[PDB]
């Protein structure tokens, strides 16, 4: 039962010396080589410390290891601390015709405070309401911070069942956006006076009304 | 157990009393296991430390 | 320089076989050591498998024993690895590491990988719903297009447009969960409005999970 | 996921200072009260440290325990090494809401060298063979040491499937007695020419014969 | 000086419910903190659930998290512990534990505990042969006599010889295990060959889960 144990957010600091212990618990990780290995999340991993003393071909001398046998850990103390992409790191040791791989340890962290948040509506359409499926999605879009509500309202009475909201996502403009998906039945439609979908921000709040009559 | 006293540096019994190495040891260490060769259904009493 | 490509993945299945090959080049096949190695999506690293150099000895994870086989050949470069009784556990990335003398110096090689995911009870079809806003005023985010795609597991599903002719102010939105646990999403594009009946717009949505594709004309109400 | 890491097996050796080395990995140990827990294996388990530095009263003075902050490791030091029961110890933490037990560890050890064995056959009678059922057992007693191994030969081919074998167990006369049962069918039986259980011990082979003629 | 007595088990049920009682005596019910701790036979020590002095606060570890649940009261001074849907790593030893101050001081306190075992599988009867050595020499472990306990689950089984008449030189060796994991043992008893048809021999067996009590006569071929 030969394992690995490594913090899993650590080095969140600015241009200098840290260090990362990975230590074990069921055997001496001194007796074998223990290595470092690195990865980009979302493309191919590669390795800055084989041998347990030495760098590949290419990588930067910044990066330095050191092994101590008095707590049985390994230490890893990365100098420069530059623009390196953000990533985590795992710890790999050999026991017995087998290998262990460590938990993780992610570092990611080495002009308007206010945005107008665009709100559109689709409502159903003759091809939806012929197949017993009325959909309505209330998206929003360049906010800041993402922390918004979205609920609908009726003619009368504001409707709890039906109603899904995804959590915001990253896009390409310093903004998040997120999407509501409400399901609701023709004849409710029709018997309605004017649908509303109001989202919440920061002392902000954008309302919209349409009307059944097309 | 007493494997790790083997490398250089550590004290044991075995580290000091029977084998020891030097600080500037530039070689290679082997070991493995063998439990069935070494050792029948009645156990080993021939070795000697 | 050493290049390695894998494609053996890319379909999903509960409990049956799949077969993944790795392609390796620039390098002597029949004198280091190849392994295996796996990760989840959003998960650490762990160790798969790993091979000798004529493949007379091979050794696995105990949460794979029983199950699970490698085999290789030094004529043609190329690694097998064959899997069966898969679980929904199994949804991993998986990269043919190299080794250089044994276990103890170290992987140094990772390949790109294949995405692999699994999924059980089959699938049922998708319900693309290529929206079409004939009428709708200018100052907001989308002049007039829409596609929506709901009722499908598991994902992804591949959303083009025009057959992928267009790719420039395509935003496609994430994937919601509804009360019954179900995926759906929608993709906008924005287009000017004069364009709505001299220019054809076709909403391509394609799921590998159910082999379906299904290419839909939006046309105004 | 917080737990504690100790050997299973330590301190065997007569009457002087060891110490049993108790540590964690999710977190510090010396933030909150760490205990020794004692079994008496086939009864109850009774406690030897409490407040990491006490004792309970009729505990004696010969236990002791220390932390050591740096090596995030707790020492629990017996200095008598006493005829104390056999038994094994546990290390317990708490790290929030919940408990966690350590694995364990086990402290066991703190007129005629050769017997002559006793081997006894009970081949099937009428009563057994009228059942389609033939039970064969190969009794061995006073035996020492307990480390034996059962055969069964046939006519012309020693047999591997239907043998099973018990360990030895300690009987009232300071030696050990196994048991080894074996089932066939009756067709072998009678077409076979002498059956025969094999005993091998420390450089004595018993064999016995039998015949299917009665 | 305190008193903890348990007993709420003694039989097996897969996948139903049972109840456990400790009772306690020579102390204040209402002022401590009481927990329940389990252990495998053969393995470690864990955790299982803790108790306020007024019941307000109950926990559990993350294993029997949803099911389980714990009740008490002080006029009674006693223990009650629910346990429902259960697997076959169930089978432990339970003791009702007592604090002190909190989770932090110390457990101190073990009660002897109920041996608890769960078992899918039914009992069935044991089937007796109660072998007659007629024609046997002497100088041999046993003279004249023998019977034979195979195919019974699970364990024990009170074996008898002429209804506890005679205790001398009877031998019950233990269990083996087979192929197919079932159990089978003889109990031999030293004799005079010259007492053969002069006296009776008969052998006892009782299995208290499957409620037979076979007796049967010894007759030599």
């Amino acid at each position: 039962n030969f394992m690995l144990t490594q913090p899993h957010s650590v080095s969140e600091s600015p241009g200098k010396t840290v260090t990362i212990s990975c230590t074990g618990s069921s055997g001496s990780i001194a007796s074998n080589y223990v290595q470092w290995y690195q990865q980009r999340p979302g493309s191919a991993p590669t390795t800055v410390i084989y041998e347990d003393n030495q760098r590949p071909s290419g990588v930067p001398d910044r990066f330095s290891g050191s092994i101590d046998s008095s707590s049985n850990s390994a230490s890893l103390t990365i100098s420069g601390l530059k623009t390196e992409d953000e990533a985590d790191y795992y710890c790999q040791s050999y026991d017995s015709s087998n290998w262990v791989f460590g938990g993780g340890t992610q570092l990611t962290v080495l002009g308007q405070p206010k945005a107008a948040p665009s709100v559109t509506l689709f409502p159903p359409s003759s091809e939806e309401l012929q197949a017993n499926k009325a959909t309505l999605v209330c998206l929003i879009s360049d906010f800041y911070p993402g922390a918004v509500t979205v609920a609908w309202k009726a003619d009368s009475s504001p409707v709890k069942a039906g109603v899904e909201t995804t959590t915001p996502s990253k896009q390409s403009n310093n903004k998040y956006a997120a999407s509501s998906y409400l399901s609701l039945t023709p004849e409710q439609w029709k018997s309605h006076r004017s649908y509303s979908c109001q989202v919440t921000h920061e002392g902000s709040t954008v309302e919209k009304t349409v009307a059944p009559t097309e | 157990d007493e494997v790790r006293q083997i490398a250089p540096g550590q004290t044991g019994k075995i580290a000091d009393y029977n084998y020891k190495l030097p600080d500037d040891f530039t070689g290679c260490v082997i070991a493995w296991n063998s439990n069935n060769l070494d050792s029948k259904v009645g156990g080993n009493y021939n070795y000697l430390y | 320089e050493v290049q390695l490509v894998e494609s053996g993945g890319g379909l999903v299945q509960p409990g049956g076989s799949l077969r993944l090959s790795c392609a390796a080049s620039g390098f002597t096949f029949s004198s280091y050591w190849m392994s295996w190695v796996r990760q989840a999506p959003g998960k650490g690293l762990e160790w798969v498998a790993n091979i000798k150099q004529d493949g007379s000895e091979k050794y696995y994870v105990d949460s794979v024993k029983g199950r699970f086989t490698i085999s290789r050949d030094n004529a043609k470069n190329s690694l097998y690895l064959q899997m069966n009784s898969l679980r929904a556990e199994d949804t991993a990335v998986y990269y043919c590491a190299r080794g250089q003398l044994g276990p103890w110096v170290g992987v140094d090689y990772w390949g790109q990988g294949t995405l692999v995911t699994v999924s059980s009870a089959s699938t049922k079809g998708p319900s693309v719903f290529p929206l079409a806003p004939s009428s709708k005023s200018t100052s907001g985010g989308t002049a007039a297009l829409g596609c929506l795609v709901k009722d499908y597991f598991p994902e992804p599903v591949t959303v083009s447009w025009n057959s992928g002719a267009l790719t420039s102010g395509v935003h496609t939105f994430p994937a919601v969960l509804q009360s019954s646990g179900l995926y759906s999403l929608s993709s906008v594009v924005t287009v000017p409005s004069s364009s709505l009946g001299t220019q054809t717009y076709i909403c391509n949505v394609n799921h590998k999970p159910s082999n379906t594709k299904v290419d839909k004309k939006v046309e105004p109400k």
